[PDB]
């Protein structure tokens, strides 16, 4: 509603670094509000892609940011009788960050890893990394649970399992109040998906440079199957925590498996030692039902709600044809120790391959009424297709039914404006909660300030 | 007595015609003053009024193309009709309902386009040693049914990508199969190898030399192939009048869009030809599968009639997809491919089996009913498609078109073709909504309130700023 | 398989000093070694992982480094507790393998043995044995050489020696050298001396006594 | 906290098998690499082998090829290590390790289990008296521990009263049994002045024997 569209704020990045994949807010240990800016495709040190990280000052003006720096170099260790490698080149770095405390962590979910032993190999696959960072301080640390030095032969032998080769580990990423990292690896499993968790603190204490294989005893990772119906779920490909079981001291994961059971799609709700909850299943074959999660108490009851996109749902029209167009779902939580039911509102797309909820961010109170809002993307959406982020606001009965604003690209054809998003964070102080946008094609990312409501 | 033309009080013929399609103006000078002008024409001539000077428009239909329907779809350079009559005149005054007819014939000996999109990933490894003779036996049965069958052939796997790709060692990038004992192709995205032709031993030829790959992942890039095989026009051959076969199989599920993701491509696919002179799909690692609506436009676009022919292990699947994406035709594949033959041939029945009007352009202000006759002249209301056709049939539809009031443009078209059919009624309308009369108004006419007014049929109208 | 020659052997120092034991590999193991420490009559305790990285618990005055096939283990001011055995592993190929070992030692100065000699009991004598025990106890340093002497010629066969860990009180060293004969042998002669070689003399420590007389 | 217990010590004949436990405490057993690793006095610290237990694969060094054996039990959550074919150069202490982060090292141990391989039967001491020979300001006694098994034996004078100033020598093997000694010194005033008793306990066979040191 009050998101103002007049005076924007843009943030840049190099030239076809996909500068606003994915991005956060993050407060120093002062408070101070930040922009953290995922860029996959950065040029490294050999003139190769390998992604990179930026960390932008709040300026109304915006501009260009500087570097958050990671080590880019591939590693090897000869240890065990065994050659252990990294492999950095097109990892794509800041596919993914998330911001806790005064921590970062940036994502390279397409970094390979691979083990030789004599003649035989492990298999050079994309078992993914993430990379933890305290700005202040210049810690430094790694996570990258997927890792192993099991050699093919043996997976072979059992029929591939528990194999965690392809994980891409930090494809979604997410990190509970309590400083829990919970990963996303929807290549976990030969393709089922894995979610992978640490804290934070044991993390940083357990890792040092260039041991490359290190246990993390604190961690927990969730378990395979001969479940047909996980095969190629891709279970991770997002993620999101809240409160859905009524136990305050229990945090409950959201998981997104967008081609659960035959593509059917799926989003299923665990306890932190992953057993499930709840399991909301898809409406609609191939519509990615799951792509995106995003968890928020939308009617001011203090029970948390779930929202799903599916943008690739086709809409039924005149003449028995269907209409790509994308759609999310809301579920409020019931009182008590109940089973989510059905949707408690349904928002579908206008825009022809719009894809409308490829990306879904909760905004906090935008308007100040005493409901939390959220907004929803098309990033191919508009009457131009070049992407619109829309805004719909908290009830007492759930969501409106109608956007309360819509936020037209400012950038040209291909931006993809709207992957991206991030609210519920007042970057400038002024008692309003604001709105940040990526648009990876572009290279850049907006910034919305939340104004009083006219 | 009395009607809802007189007792209306018309000021004009235009508002005389717009009461009832039933109404008529008298523009005729020697006509009583308490005489109306607007009553049924039986009422006017009784009123001496001059024949010449009645205004009375009448809707009708008359065709302007008839040509008669085909017995043969063979010979010719397309000079095949399938829909009569192909044009039509239809005139219409405010409010009122003509009614037409269209006939539609699925033609005997109609030219077919048969392109065999082959998995051959390695478990398709044996579905290519028997139908190293399916060019030959297709050509012996297709040519019951056609005397023009062109055939060709294009294969796939996966994107040639980390992770549905093995990168090492570097031995695997040439041979996939290296950890095993024996040789496999370089895996490829999607290949063009065969293009559509009459010479069907090409067909057994090419086939003879293809060979399998071998990737990772179960789901593979088969939607790829098939917005390829569709989209590049030119490149597969397809030609312009004749039935457009694509037959897709494979033995497991296929990847979708938004799962190119997990080899970083998340660039949505631009549905156009990327096959150049290297018959190899080039976006392959740079591009996303294809969503089930872009692959359904891009089939309807081109008239390609997509035939999934599949292991019963992953049937259900592809019959769900099939609702997805209308006019797509399933088949039950055996594990070696060797009943595909039976299949095709089924299918292509299946396929002919069916006539659907569709109906384009079609003004706001115009609304259309159908009466359908299937069968042996069974007549079904309010239906506009008919099933379970044979070669050779013809159904009939009754249409009735209902304007409401009067549009701006008095002359618009629309037409009507049946799904997947290259001929089409053309309706050209007319909106008969002004009188003659008034081509030939007096402006500032002396007799009407000392040229203040204008003088049209015979009545004085307030002219313009008034 | 890969030699881990650790040195040295022993070293003797004090409090609050700052040493350094060196392990020696056959070849580059790129930092993939370990540090271990035993103190006397206990298991093992871990100090260093991967070269230079402590082990979770590990004072800091601990520390490791050293590159290549070359690797040192330095302690910054001894601690009372830090005097114990010490030994380094490799990791870099299988089978691991580790170093001989370093024995760290309280210094001191030196202090001749007393020595004491003593004949066959009565009860040993009247079952058919024959043992004569030396006892050299309370010196510095540990290194010492014990002679038998039977009518003044050297003796080697049937000596049983026994030595006793840095003493926790005077920080000295003790030993028990045995002779065991048989009656009928032990009879034969008459002399029997055991002689202590120590660098606190040049003339040999000697004790000794003759049968039957007394 | 990380914890290794093993099992107690053991004491066979040569020829028969015996098999050690490594019990986790304080984590699961499953989490890394289990190592068994050999200590002698002479020959130093030597690696048998590893085992990840979570699917029971195993590295040994080919020396302990055919005599160790290593398992796990999740269930339980233990190692083991048996040995075969026992021999008198399998007397030594074995410890189980793990690596604290890096995956290869070897960083926590337990706290060893003894072994001792012996065809000797359960045998008592023969206690015997040291009295010097026929000055000074200090005089030394002694006592000798003689031909007994297996270990240990518990040696005290006067009781445990007469503590200060004694050297009670390690035990040490003689054909297949033990010896051991114990000297004890005091002033010239206290001897044989007061009576001084070694005190010797060997609890094996059961026997606490006593002699008084008496002069010649
Ligand atoms: C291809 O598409 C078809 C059509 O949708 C899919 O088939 C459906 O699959 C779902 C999921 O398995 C089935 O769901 C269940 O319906 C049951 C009642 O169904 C009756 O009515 C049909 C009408 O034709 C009968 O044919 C059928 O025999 C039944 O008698 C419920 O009892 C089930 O409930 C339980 O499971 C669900 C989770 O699935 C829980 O939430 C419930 O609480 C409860 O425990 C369930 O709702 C559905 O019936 C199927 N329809 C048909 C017509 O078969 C295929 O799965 C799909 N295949 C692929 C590969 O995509
Ligand atoms: C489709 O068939 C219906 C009959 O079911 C036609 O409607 C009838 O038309 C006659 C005119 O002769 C009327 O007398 C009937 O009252 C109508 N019945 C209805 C409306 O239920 C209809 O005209 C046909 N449509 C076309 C386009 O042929
Ligand atoms: N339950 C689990 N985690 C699990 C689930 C599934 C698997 N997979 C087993 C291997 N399958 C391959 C076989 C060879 N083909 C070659 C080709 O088509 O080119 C590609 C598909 C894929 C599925 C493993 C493990
Ligand atoms: C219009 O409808 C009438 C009534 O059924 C029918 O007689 C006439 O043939 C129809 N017109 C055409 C062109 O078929
Ligand atoms: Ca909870
Ligand atoms: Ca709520
Ligand atoms: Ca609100
Ligand atoms: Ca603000
Ligand atoms: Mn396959
Ligand atoms: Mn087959
Ligand atoms: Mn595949």
């Amino acid at each position: 509603l009050n998101l103002d569209p007049v005076q924007l704020t843009f943030y840049a990045g190099p030239n076809g670094s996909q500068f606003g994949f994915s991005l956060d807010f993050h407060k120093d240990s002062h408070g101070r509000v930040a922009i953290v800016v995922g860029a996959p495709r950065t040029l490294g040190p050999s003139q190769e892609e390998t992604g990179g990280v930026f960390l932008c000052p709040w300026r109304a003006e915006g501009g260009q940011c500087p570097s958050l720096l990671f080590d880019l170099r591939d590693e090897t260790r000869n240890v065990g009788s065994q050659t252990l490698q990294t492999f950095k080149a097109r990892q794509g770095l800041g596919a993914s960050v998330v911001s806790w405390s005064d921590v970062i962590v940036a994502c390279a979910p397409w970094q390979h890893w691979n083990v030789l032993e004599k003649t035989e190999e492990a298999e050079k696959t994309p078992v993914g990394s993430c990379f933890l960072a305290q700005p202040e301080s210049g810690r430094r640390a790694e996570y990258s649970p997927c890792r192993g030095n099991t050699l093919s032969r043996i997976y072979v032998e059992n029929d591939f399992s528990w194999d965690k080769r392809y994980c891409e580990a930090g494809f979604s990423s997410v990190v509970t109040q309590a400083g829990e990292l919970v990963l996303g690896a929807p290549g976990g499993y030969y393709f089922l998906g894995l979610l992978a968790q640490a804290p934070v603190a044991d993390i940083f204490s357990s890792y040092r440079p260039g041991i490359l294989l290190w246990h993390v005893s604190s961690q927990s990772l969730s378990f395979d199957s001969s479940n047909p119906e996980y095969f190629d779920g891709y279970w991770g490909y997002s993620v999101a925590v809240g409160e859905f079981d009524g136990d305050l001291n229990t945090t409950e994961y959201v998981v997104g498996a967008p081609t659960w059971s035959w593509t059917l799609g799926a989003v299923e709700i665990l306890d932190s030692y992953y057993q499930r909850l709840h399991r909301l299943r898809g409406e609609q074959m191939a519509s990615y039902f799951g792509h995106s999660v995003a968890v928020t108490d939308v009617n001011g009851d203090g029970r948390h709600d779930l929202l799903v996109g599916a943008p690739l749902y086709m809409e039924s029209r005149a003449d028995r044809k269907l209409a790509e167009v994308g759609r999310v779902y809301l579920f409020l939580q019931p009182r008590g120790p109940h089973a989510l039911g059905a949707p408690s509102l349904l928002l579908t797309g206008t825009q022809l391959y719009g894809r409308f909820g490829s990306a879904i961010a909760p905004l906090g109170d935008l308007d100040r009424d005493g409901y939390n809002d959220i907004a929803v993307a098309a990033p191919y959406g508009g009457p131009s297709g070049r992407g619109q982020v829309l805004v719909f606001l908290g009830q007492s009965e759930g969501l409106r039914s109608r956007p309360s604003q819509v936020l037209d690209s400012p950038f040209p054809t291909g931006s993809a404006f709207g992957f991206s998003l991030r609210g519920a964070v007042d970057i400038d102080d002024n008692g309003y909660p604001d709105l940040i946008v990526g648009a990876y094609g572009a290279n850049q990312v907006a910034v919305y300030r939340a104004q009083p409501v006219v | 007595g009395p009607n809802i033309c007189t007792t209306r009080g018309v000021s004009s013929c235009q508002q005389c015609l717009a009461v009832s399609p039933m109404c008529a103006w008298c523009s005729d000078e020697a006509l009583p003053l308490g005489s109306p002008r607007c009553d049924l024409k039986e009422n006017l001539l009784k009123d001496n009024c001059a024949p010449e000077s009645i205004e009375f428009p009448v809707s009708e239909a008359r065709v302007l193309e008839d040509r008669p329907l085909s017995d043969k779809g063979s010979g010719d350079s397309s000079q095949v009709t399938q829909v009569s009559p192909q044009r039509i005149a239809l005139r219409l005054r405010p409010d009122d309902s003509k009614n037409f007819s269209i006939q539609v014939r699925q033609v005997e000996d109609y030219p077919v386009d048969i392109y065999y999109l082959m998995d051959l990933s390695y478990s398709m490894k044996d579905d290519l040693w028997s139908i190293q003779n399916l060019g030959t036996k297709l050509a012996t049965q297709m040519r019951k049914l056609t005397s023009n069958l062109r055939i060709g052939f294009g294969a796939f796997v996966d994107k040639p990508v980390s992770p549905y790709m093995y990168i090492s060692p570097p031995e695997a990038l040439e041979n996939p199969c290296y950890d095993m004992k024996t040789t496999c192709l370089p895996m490829f995205g999607y290949k063009h190898v065969l293009t559509l032709t009459d010479q069907v031993t090409r067909f057994n030829e090419e086939v003879k030399k293809q060979s399998v790959s071998r990737n990772r992942d179960a789901p593979e890039g088969g939607f790829d192939a098939i917005m390829q095989a569709t989209v590049c026009d030119e490149k597969i051959g397809w030609r312009n009048d004749a039935s457009h076969l694509l037959v897709f199989t494979t033995d497991a599920k296929t990847h979708i869009a938004l799962d190119g993701r997990l080899a970083g491509i998340v660039q949505p696919n631009d549905g156009q030809c990327h096959v150049g002179s290297d018959n190899h799909y080039s976006a392959s690692t740079t591009m996303d599968y294809p969503s089930l609506g872009l692959m359904t436009e891009k089939l309807s676009q081109k008239n390609i009639n997509l035939i999934f022919a599949v292991t019963e292990n992953v049937v259900n699947l592809y019959q769900n997809y099939s609702e997805l994406i209308p006019g797509t035709t399933v088949g039950v594949l055996s594990m070696d491919s060797s009943n595909v033959l039976q299949l095709i041939v089924d299918a292509y029945g299946k396929i002919r089996s069916k006539v659907e009007l569709e109906v384009r352009d079609l003004p706001e202000e115009l609304s259309l009913s159908f009466n359908a006759t299937c069968l042996n002249n069974e007549v079904i209301p309010g239906l506009k498609s008919c099933m379970g056709l044979k070669i050779g049939d013809t159904v009939s539809f009754s249409i009735e078109a209902k304007v409401r009031g009067c549009p701006q443009e008095k002359e618009k078209s629309f037409t009507i073709k049946p799904v997947g059919f290259k001929d089409s009624l053309i309706v050209q309308v007319t909106f008969d909504c002004d009188c003659a009369c008034q081509a030939q108004a007096e402006p500032n006419s002396h007799r009407c309130n000392n040229g203040n007014g204008t003088f049209e049929c015979g009545v004085c109208r307030c002219g313009p700023g008034w | 398989d890969i030699l881990m020659t650790q040195s040295p052997s022993s070293m003797s120092v004090s409090l609050g000093d700052t040493v350094s034991i060196t392990c020696h590999a056959s070849q580059g193991i790129s930092s993939n070694i370990g540090w271990l420490q035993q103190k006397p009559g206990k298991s093992f305790m871990g100090l260093i992982y991967y070269g230079t990285n402590l082990v979770d618990g590990v004072p800091s005055r601990f520390s490791g480094s050293g590159s290549g096939a070359d690797y040192s283990l330095t302690i910054s001011s001894l601690d009372s507790e830090d005097f114990a055995d010490y030994y380094c592993v490799q990791y870099a190929q299988l089978p691991y393998t580790f170093g001989g070992g370093t024995k760290l030692e309280i210094k001191r100065a030196d202090a001749a043995p007393t020595v004491s000699i003593f004949p066959p009991s009565s009860e040993q004598l009247t079952s058919g044995g024959a043992s004569v025990v030396c006892f050299l106890n309370n010196f510095y340093p540990k290194d010492i050489n014990v002679k038998w002497k039977i009518d003044g010629s050297e003796r080697q066969n049937g000596v049983l020696n026994s030595w006793t860990d840095q003493d926790s009180k005077d920080s000295t060293y003790s030993m028990s050298s045995t002779l065991t004969l048989t009656k009928d042998e032990y009879e034969r002669h008459n002399s029997y001396t055991c002689e202590a070689t120590h660098k606190t003399s040049t003339s040999p420590i000697v004790k000794s006594f003759n049968r039957n007389e007394c | 906290e990380v914890q290794l217990q093993q099992s107690g010590a053991e004491l066979v004949k040569p020829g028969a098998s015996v098999k050690l436990s490594c019990t986790a405490s304080g984590f699961n057993i499953k989490d890394t690499y289990v190592h068994w690793v050999k200590q002698r006095p002479e020959q130093g610290l030597e690696w048998i082998g590893r085992i990840d237990p979570a699917n029971g694969y195993t590295k040994y060094d080919p020396k302990f090829q055919g005599k160790a054996t290593i398992t796990a039990d999740t269930s339980s959550n233990t190692a083991y290590l048996q040995l075969s074919s026992l021999t008198s150069e399998d007397t030594a202490v074995y410890y189980c390790v793990r690596p604290l982060y890096d995956y290869y090292a070897m960083d926590y141990w337990g706290q060893g289990t003894s072994v001792t391989v012996s065809s000797a039967k359960t045998t008592a001491p023969s206690v015997y008296p040291l009295a010097p020979v026929c000055t000074g300001s200090s005089v030394t006694l002694g006592c000798l521990v003689k031909g007994y098994f297996p270990e240990p034996v518990t040696l005290t004078w006067n009781s445990g009263s007469l503590s200060s100033g004694v050297h009670t020598f390690p035990a040490v093997l003689q054909s297949d049994l033990y010896t051991l000694s114990s000297s004890v010194t005091v002033t010239s005033s206290t001897w044989p002045s007061q009576s001084i008793t070694c005190n010797v306990a060997h609890p094996a066979s059961s026997t606490k024997v006593d002699k008084k040191i008496e002069p010649r």
